[PDB]
């Protein structure tokens, strides 16, 4: 894609169980779901 | 060392900055409001 | 010199820190010698001066505070960060401001032209100019006392048993 | 402003300034700094 | 059951009666424990001297 | 004492050994500290008992060490000696009352002495007020009751450490010498076996220039330092020689730039090292250097010597060479090795009396050099003591000490408790500690020295884990600073009756026995194979023959609040430590009730916190009233003591006594005489006993809340009275002075009728939120009306006054009664600061009572919300119409490992109940008869020790022989489970149900202080965003993760009204709100103010910053 | 370069540049999050009796939120006869105020948020009701999601004003349109 | 009954995804507004509501109703 | 559901096993007090044997609850719980570490049901202490 990334490519959204939107902040959301565990990783 | 200082030499040689804005004769003053002397109650005064 | 003149951020004269110097000075003398913390009747005997003086001078000197010196073990905040801006515009006063103006403005509709009018210029509403009893007159043609009669009957009327509850609440 | 608000604030700015750079807010931090609508989700003129 | 009192040098709960051996906020625990049966509709008084 | 309530203990071992004053630790120092008489007689006590060697008082010490007092020349001197103290001036109750600092006068003898005709001018110099402590341990300063916690530090000395490098694959060792007020030094071998000697952390030079600077030759040191190849190579690799040529050098690297002399560099070194008045390691330093090097010097003075330096050299190039053993000088022998720098053998204690004594000899510094500067520069013959001490110094750095000091804290006032664990705390960080964010994970860690000097359960469970401590029940401080703990010598496999107090290091020399030790009770060991402790606090069996200690009883390693959780060893250690974290915040109470089912250290934790009136002398109570008791002693003499009757202690909560003795009674010397905020006749109480069952009840306990009854609030079962104090000050103003009074401007006289002459409102009135508690005026002078308001002024003809009103109201969300007004006047003597005519200060209490959202929590770790009350008729009840009083949720118990809740509730219910064990010829029947406990009456106490309680088959076997209730019917079976009723269907519940009494607390987290709601309120000075926090209004904080989450949503106008007309939209929030009131939409937000004052910071550092519109053109932001 | 300065206690001194860096700075605490108007706080208990798109809220907590809307109301409705009457009579607490706050109350959802908000499941919109009480009323299921406790934590409640606010929290964050978990697509919203 | 009236699958139907309804909703309920609170004062373009209302409704409530009852069209411009 | 200590039932096979091994690890220690093995060879042994202990004791345990056991039913319908903390209540709560991380070659042979003597709680402080501060910063570390 020549602007950003497309929805094809990125598939299923899965916190809804549909193609991604159009407008989605996905880049965020894989931020988070990285990070959230990051407590439960015993160090 | 070429290449690092060929960074900083090429800035100033295209854009609109000059070298001279590294040296200063007049110095801005903030605006008061932004740096206030408050009177707090009992007369003490509080600066910042 | 330099030092009186450049050692505050709130300046001093030099006769003032003079003063305050001198009080200062005696102050620490009388608890040394006398071992208890000098009562304001006794400083101000000793230097022969009033006790309002006094006072005054202890409250010149004193040095201000800084508003980012820390207070909680953490850190998280200054001084600064709870100090309440007592002149901002609080919006609830503003818009009940707003209303009042509003009410007045339709209450003043319900009297004559003429008695709403005079009203309006005598206590500048419209462009916040007072003017006197015989300019108006002069706009209105009419004796100065005559105006002031006007006056006197609509600020009555509007002070009455009928009209006033629409405005009672506001004052 | 980006790179200024994430970290090394004096660095980023010292080297923007000579570099003259301009910034064309199209990111999400930059929107939400000046106060505007973020170009994502509903922000997106396609919507509004 | 009681439903107030008031005593002759007492103004509230927390404080207490010279020469009594408990705080007025005792006394209150120890008639809240007092059974009594009434007949008449209205706030009937009754003294303790 | 033997006045002590009937408590049936199940312990089955035999303590020699009594717990000792839990309040020694503060007591003795500061008596050391004053030289009292009581540390007199302690001195004088040490005839072969104890390690009380000091035979000097703290001030005595001070004002030996700085004197003789003289100038350049010697000329004359001055000296200090024989300090006395005259009686305070006012007692502490006069101090709380009107904010002074409780002390006493300080005078000094001081002799002016002229070599000049031998004149002596001995005269008496007053020394400032020193503050006093009371019997208590606290200390009131400015009113406020505070406390001195001791400090945990590395003690001085020489430390040799090692370390590898993953890189090079080689030891680096190092060995560094701490001192107290001094510089230090630190040598190092590298990689490369070259002896470093680093000076005050000063780059690196080498050990061989140092020697040589020292006095040493070539010769010397190639003769002595000779056999180890390192020290050859790093003399080889020198290129330099001769004593003035190395100084110079020295010199040099560590001053450059200043013209080298060979004075210079000597004179700088001695000043840096053997200058007492710049270097001095005290008598635990000389004392850590000896035993570590051997060296016998006197402990007298303690000052760096070159003979310590070549000691360390050596004993640093042997340890690299790998020596283990080694000569040492005056001594037998050594042993080479690293040291830890967490053992307790390195770790010392820096107690009340030596903080105070640090501050007192800072102070001291200065006035000397003020004393000695005035006597040079002012004339002679015309010069007395009197005129050259100034003493303004010492009493600025004690009050600088005891004010804005992290180890002078706010006391802890929640109840008994908590005030004795405020003292009893050892605190890691400080002044001369370290650092929260800089402490790693091995200086938190339970170090297996702790074993009886420190808790391993009790540490806050915050950022602070294992920086904070309490001080075991046994554990006594050295006369160094360090911790002993007790031990019973057992010889030859004998255990005799004599206790030694060992510290650290002699702990790691012996082995040490298990307190809980089957014995044949002819003082001998029975199984042969003993589990002890060793060198390495490691465990191991071994036979009866090699042990040499034993611990004085089991339970010397827990602190004095984990000794009051029954049922400690079936608790996971994390709970433990939250249960005693927690027990620390229950509150007091109206009406107290002591534990069933508890340990044995109620009554005397009780009894020493200091908040039970005790008896001083025996007697027999004379009269007797709720406020006072007058006891008329043996002796012919009377004493009455007074009793605080709903007073406010420092956290808000309420003090108050009841009085647990009559008239006619007897009284011996330490009978107790009235109980304490929190304390049952004696013992401490910190909650109430309540019958709980075990099940979930249609999930309203659901996720660890809590399910209560209404009897519990029918008969104030957990209800407690709660005070507060608000206080207003009337001062000057340029205008003219401020004044209160009942004449307020334009007030409904409705408002002023609670009030009374003087505008202060009355004792016995009830106020709720926006009633005035004090009229106040404030004059304001000249100002300018706007139309409107002078439009409606000449309507209703209403004259300003031109003092608006400032009075004092109670905040919102506030209710209660009045207690008391106090009422300060500067012009009737009172001490009021500069500038303030008067002071009010006004008490509201209240009474709350149990409701949903208060935090409930038991003694093992299990705390929750109550989100429930349900009413009595519908709630689960036996098969004889008891209801239960609390329902928690069982599957909280398995996965969080603490069954001891389980047993308690059983044991509980066995205490409640009462049985009657006599006659039974059975195995658990016999151990209860060897310790009568036969026959226990209905609803007695009882005490399962902390390590020594009862055995489960001893609960197992009382439950089948309970009284039987009034229907000849045990309602619980021998499995522990009841049969109970359900409330609202009325049929039996299917399985039999786990019920008990369990000991519930009311934690000091009550809902009515943590609501707080905002829609407008103040704002920010600077930036315009809400003012944070709620002694204001204050909005939530919305910060960087909650702006992610709405932009994951993908929700932009709701964040961007988050941010621009709720937080910086200035001229949006008014024209919001007139937009809500009026009914219309809503408009468009503006622009922040944080982003302008951003870009005029910018600009103000001279950067050109600026927006630029479609085309290249700036905006200018107005 | 060289040593700072410093004023009394020997403290450093705050420079132009010092207002910018940090955690502490302009951009990371005053501008990337800031405080917000219309917002409350308060100790969470569990409802089961709730649905899964409700929560409760104490009187005293809604009534201090939505002061304006019912101040506007029961004017509207002749309570009061001006806004003066209107603010005066809800601050003094009468009776018919929490009966047009009830009324007011209803189909506005309200934004409750834990911190800290690991996941974008961490802000949840729901409808409020009124309680009676002083702490807020959690569904059971939405616990997981929050990660929340009841044994002494706390939640914070904002108040969406514009018509686009509303219909963001009314359609993109309501509390059950969200079983799912972001990270991997298993739900959350489950009995637990 | 209440803020899951209409459902959201329902309301889907007459539009492309969640991110152009709000804003669909949005701009409807802002013209209902702004149509109350001019009613009084001279005649304006705005219109509406299209359906049965109640007492004091949310306007956002009968915009979404009228969504999904089918008597709105989106456009682009 | 309920919880009782009479629920928390340990498994009747752990005397013989504890017991078994405990005469192994006697045979070893009288074997290294001879001087037939070195100090790391007895470590290694001894931690052997009690795993294996630690083993043995857990299959029994997990072989005797009934299925209708309260907690047996709390673990097993995945309520709440699992059989590492289940393990720890009733049966043999293992071998721990050390204050430097390492483990001591002597178990906690006592389950929290049967109560734990002294010094095994003190070996037990070790490991809660550095769980603790390891759960305190990692709150920041991943923050950041
Ligand atoms: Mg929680």
């Amino acid at each position: 894609s020549a602007v950003g990334t497309c929805a094809f490519c990125y598939g299923r959204s899965l916190a809804t169980g549909k193609l991604v939107d159009i407008g989605e902040a996905v880049g965020i959301i894989a931020a988070q779901s990285i990070g959230e565990p990051g407590t439960q990783l015993t160090m | 060392r070429a290449l690092k200082r060929l960074k900083v030499v090429s800035a100033f040689l295209q854009t609109a900055n000059s070298p001279k804005g590294m040296v200063l004769d007049c110095v801005p003053v903030i605006p008061p409001d932004l740096r206030p002397m408050v009177q707090l109650d009992g007369g003490r005064f509080a600066t910042s | 010199r330099a030092m009186a003149d450049q050692a505050r951020t709130i300046r001093i004269p030099v006769h003032m820190v003079e003063v305050i110097n001198k009080l200062a000075r005696v102050q620490r003398q009388m608890l040394q010698d006398l071992g208890r913390e000098p009562t304001p009747e006794e400083l101000a005997k000793e230097l022969d001066m009033t006790p309002e003086k006094v006072i005054e001078v202890q409250k010149y000197g004193r040095e201000p505070i800084s508003l980012h010196t820390p207070l909680g073990e953490d850190g998280d905040s200054e001084f600064g960060d709870l100090i309440e801006d007592s002149e901002a515009v609080v919006p609830a006063d503003a818009v009940s401001f707003t209303l009042l103006q509003e009410q007045l403005h339709s209450v003043l509709d319900t009297l004559s032209e003429r008695e709403a009018g005079v009203v309006s210029m005598r206590f500048g509403l419209t462009d916040g100019q007072p003017k006197t009893l015989d300019e108006i007159g002069k706009v209105y043609g009419v004796t100065r006392e005559r105006i002031r009669q006007i006056e006197s009957k609509t600020m009555s009327k509007l002070r009455h048993p009928s009209r006033s509850q629409v405005l009672r609440d506001y004052l | 402003l980006s790179a200024a608000s994430f970290q090394e604030t004096t660095r980023v700015l010292t080297d923007a300034a000579i570099n003259a750079k301009s910034d064309s807010l199209i990111g999400l931090k930059e929107n939400v700094i000046i106060g505007k609508l973020i170009p994502a989700g509903t922000g997106l003129s396609r919507y509004r | 059951a009681v439903t107030s009192i008031r005593i002759d040098g007492v103004l509230h709960e927390f404080t207490t009666v010279p020469g009594v051996k408990e705080d007025v906020t005792d006394l209150i625990l120890n008639i809240k424990q007092l059974v009594v049966s009434s007949e008449h509709d209205e706030p009937v008084v009754m003294y303790l001297r | 004492a033997s006045t002590a309530p009937l408590r049936i203990s199940f312990a089955k071992i035999k303590e020699p050994l009594e717990v000792p004053n839990l309040l020694a630790l503060q007591t003795e120092s500061f008596d050391w500290l004053l030289g009292n008489a009581a540390w007199k007689a302690r001195v004088e006590a040490a005839l072969e008992s104890g390690q009380d060697v000091p035979t000097k008082s703290g001030l005595e010490e001070i004002f030996e060490e700085i004197s003789p007092i003289e100038d350049f020349s010697g000329s004359m001197s001055l000296t200090f000696r024989d300090h006395r103290f005259e009686p305070p001036k006012n007692s502490i109750d006069e101090c709380k009352d009107r904010d002074f600092t409780y002390g006493a006068p300080l005078f000094v003898t001081a002799e002016f002495t002229n070599n000049e005709t031998g004149e002596i001018k001995s005269q008496t110099v007053f020394m400032g007020d020193f503050p006093l402590m009371t019997n208590k341990g606290t200390f009131v300063i400015n009113g406020t009751e505070r406390v001195v916690v001791s400090q945990l530090v590395r003690s001085p000395g020489v430390y040799f450490d090692s370390s590898i490098d993953k890189t090079s694959d080689k030891d680096i060792f190092s060995a560094k010498i701490i001192p107290s007020r001094g510089a230090w030094l630190e040598m190092e071998i590298d990689k490369r076996d070259l002896v470093g000697v680093r000076i005050d952390r000063k780059r690196k030079q080498s050990v061989t220039v140092l020697l040589k600077a020292l006095g040493w030759t070539t010769e010397q040191i190639l003769q002595e330092f000779g056999e180890y190849e390192s020290m050859r190579a790093t003399l080889e690799k020198d290129h330099t020689q001769g004593q003035d040529d190395a100084l110079l050098d020295i010199y040099r690297k560590l001053r450059p730039g200043e013209p080298p002399t060979r004075e210079a560099a000597q004179t700088l070194l001695e000043n840096l090292y053997f200058n007492p008045k710049r270097y001095d390691l005290a008598k635990v330093g000389r004392y850590k250097v000896n035993k570590k090097l051997g060296a016998d010097e006197p402990l007298d003075a303690g000052v760096l010597t070159t003979d310590d330096v070549i000691a360390t050299i050596k004993y640093l190039v042997k340890l690299h060479a790998g020596e283990t053993e080694t000569i040492g000088e005056n001594g037998n022998e050594i042993v080479v090795e690293t040291d830890d720098i967490d053992h307790f053998g390195n770790r010392r204690l820096r107690n009340v009396g030596e903080l105070i004594q640090n501050q007192v000899r800072t102070g001291l510094a200065r006035m000397e050099r003020v004393v000695r500067e005035r006597m040079t520069t002012q004339d002679v013959e015309a010069i007395t003591p009197q005129t050259l001490i100034n003493i303004r110094p010492v009493v600025a750095s004690i009050k600088e000490f005891f004010g804005t000091s992290q180890l002078s804290q706010f006391m802890d006032q929640n109840n008994p408790l908590s005030g004795l664990t405020h003292k009893r705390r050892l605190s890691a960080l400080g002044p001369g500690g370290l650092s929260r964010e800089r402490a790693g994970f091995e200086v938190r860690d339970v170090h297996p020295s702790h074993y009886g000097r420190m808790c391993p359960i009790e540490t806050p469970e915050g950022p602070n884990i294992g920086l904070i401590g309490s001080l075991a029940s046994y554990g006594r401080v050295n006369a160094f600073g360090f911790i002993e703990t007790p031990y019973r010598k057992v010889v030859d496999g004998q255990v005799t009756d004599e206790v030694d107090y060992v510290t650290a290091d002699e702990e790691d020399r012996f082995v040490i026995a298990q307190a809980n030790a089957a014995l044949d009770e002819e003082l001998r060991f029975s199984e042969n194979r003993v589990l002890v402790r060793k060198r390495g606090g490691e465990v191991d069996y071994v036979e009866p023959s090699d042990v040499d200690y034993m611990d004085v009883s089991p339970r010397q390693m827990v602190s004095v609040a984990t000794a009051m959780i029954p049922f400690l060893e079936h608790d996971d250690a994390n709970r433990a430590l939250m249960g005693a974290n927690m027990m620390r915040q229950a509150v007091p109470l109206i009406k107290s009730e002591a534990p069933l089912v508890g340990t044995g250290m109620e009554y005397r934790c009780a009894t020493d916190a200091g908040d039970v009136l005790k008896a001083e002398k025996d007697g027999v109570v004379q009269e007797l009233s709720a406020d006072y008791i007058t006891v008329a002693n043996d002796d012919g003499t009377y004493i009455t003591y007074r009793l605080h009757k709903f007073s406010r202690s420092n956290q808000g909560t309420s003090v108050n006594q009841k009085v647990v003795v009559d008239e006619g009674d007897r009284v011996i010397e330490g009978q107790v005489l009235a109980d304490g905020p929190a304390t049952e006749d004696g013992e401490m109480a910190l909650g109430k006993n309540l019958l709980v069952a075990f099940m979930p009840w249609e999930g309203h306990n659901y996720e660890d809340a809590i399910i209560l009854s209404q009897r519990l609030v029918q008969d104030d079962v957990l209800s407690s009275i709660h005070i507060e104090e608000h206080e207003v000050d009337a001062r000057d103003t340029k205008l003219g002075p401020e004044e209160i009074t009942r004449d307020i401007p334009n007030v409904s006289e409705e408002v002023l009728a609670d009030l009374d002459e003087r505008g202060i409102i009355r004792i016995g009135a009830e106020v709720v939120a926006g009633d005035i508690l004090v009229g106040k005026v404030t004059p304001k002078g000249e100002t300018e009306l706007t139309p409107e308001e002078r439009l409606l002024r000449a309507i209703f003809g209403e004259k300003a006054r031109e003092v608006r009103d400032t009075s004092l109201k109670v905040p919102h969300g506030e209710i209660g009664k009045i207690i008391g007004v106090r009422v300060f006047d500067r012009e009737e003597g009172d001490e009021l600061p500069p500038g303030v005519n008067q002071l009010v200060r006004v008490y509201v209490a209240q009474k709350r009572k149990i409701t949903d959202g208060d935090k409930l929590a038991g003694r093992h770790g299990n705390k929750g919300v109550i989100s429930k009350i349900l009413p009595i008729e519908d709630m689960p009840f036996l098969e004889d119409g008891t209801p239960v009083d609390i329902i928690l949720n069982p599957l909280g118990v398995p996965s969080r490992m603490n069954p001891g809740q389980v047993l308690e509730i059983h044991l509980g219910w066995l205490a409640s109940r009462g049985w009657d064990v006599s006659g039974l010829a059975d195995e658990w029947a016999q151990r209860l008869q060897a310790i009568g406990a036969d026959k226990v009456a209905p609803g007695t106490n009882v005490a399962t020790p902390v390590f020594d309680g009862a055995r489960e088959d001893e609960l197992a076997g009382l439950l089948n022989h309970t009284i039987p209730n009034r229907d000849g019917e045990r309602m619980v079976l021998p499995t522990g489970k009841a049969r109970l009723f359900d409330g609202r269907s009325g049929e039996p519940f299917p399985d039999p149900i786990s019920v008990g009494y369990m000991y519930i607390l009311k934690l000091h987290h009550l809902v009515d202080d943590k609501l707080h709601a905002r829609s407008t309120g103040p704002y920010s000075m600077i930036t315009q965003q809400p003012l944070g926090g709620k002694a204001q209004f204050g909005g939530q904080r919305f910060g960087e993760m909650e702006v992610w989450a709405l932009e994951a949503y993908g929700a932009a106008y709701a964040l961007q009204e988050l941010l621009t007309i709720k937080s910086d939209d200035v001229t949006g929030r008014v024209k919001v709100y007139e937009a809500i009131v009026k009914g219309e939409n809503i408009p468009e937000p503006g622009i922040p103010e944080s982003f302008k004052v951003l870009i005029k910071e910018m600009q103000s550092l001279c950067l050109n910053v600026e927006v630029l519109s479609s085309d290249g053109m700036s905006i200018e932001m107005r | 370069r060289g040593r700072p300065v410093t004023g009394p206690g020997n403290r450093p001194l705050k420079s132009l540049s010092d207002m910018l860096k940090g955690k502490q700075g302009r951009f990371r605490q005053n501008l990337l999050g800031k405080r917000v108007d219309y917002s409350a706080r308060s100790v969470i208990v569990v409802g089961p009796q709730l649905k899964l798109h409700q929560c409760g809220l104490p009187k005293a907590m809604a009534l201090e939120l939505f002061k304006p809307f019912v101040m506007k109301r029961l004017v509207d409705l002749n309570h009061a006869q001006n806004i003066k009457s209107a603010k005066r009579m809800v601050e003094r607490g009468r009776t018919v105020v929490y009966d047009v706050l009830e009324e007011v109350i209803a189909e506005h959802p309200v934004l409750l948020n834990r911190a800290p908000t690991l996941h974008r499941l961490g802000i949840q919109a729901f409808e409020p009701q009124l309680v009676e009480g002083k702490a807020i009323q959690i569904h059971p299921l939405v616990c997981t999601a929050f990660n929340a406790d009841f044994d002494g934590d706390q939640m914070a409640v904002h108040l969406p004003l514009s018509a686009e606010a509303q219909a963001e929290a009314r359609i993109l964050m309501l509390s059950s349109n969200n079983i799912l978990k972001p990270a991997d697509g298993r739900p959350v919203t489950m009995p637990t | 009954e209440g803020i899951i009236n209409p459902p959201i699958d329902e309301l889907l139907e007459a539009t492309d995804s969640k991110y152009s309804l709000v804003i669909y909703a949005a701009k409807r309920a802002r013209q209902i507004n702004a149509y109350y609170s001019q009613l009084g004062e001279g005649l304006l373009e705005y219109v509406g509501p299209l359906v049965d209302t109640h007492v004091h409704e949310k306007p956002l409530s009968i915009a979404l109703r009228e969504i999904n009852a089918g008597l709105l069209t989106s456009e682009a411009i | 559901v309920t919880v009782a200590i009479s629920d928390v039932v340990v498994p009747e096979a752990k005397k013989a096993i504890v017991k078994g091994y405990e005469e192994q690890d006697e045979k070893v220690q009288k074997q290294y007090e001879r001087g037939l093995i070195t100090k790391e060879e007895r470590t290694q042994e001894l931690i052997a044997i009690w795993t294996k202990a630690t083993n043995e004791v857990a299959e029994a345990m997990n072989a005797n609850f009934p299925k209708t056991n309260p907690i047996f039913m709390m673990v097993d319908s995945g309520a709440r719980g699992n059989m590492m903390q289940m393990r720890q209540i009733a049966g043999m709560r293992g071998l721990v570490s050390n204050a430097k991380n390492e483990t001591i070659p002597r178990p906690i042979k006592a389950s929290f049901r049967e109560g734990l003597t002294v010094l095994e709680y003190f070996i037990s402080t070790h490991g809660a202490r550095k769980g603790l501060a390891d759960t305190a910063l990692r709150t920041a570390d991943s923050g950041y």
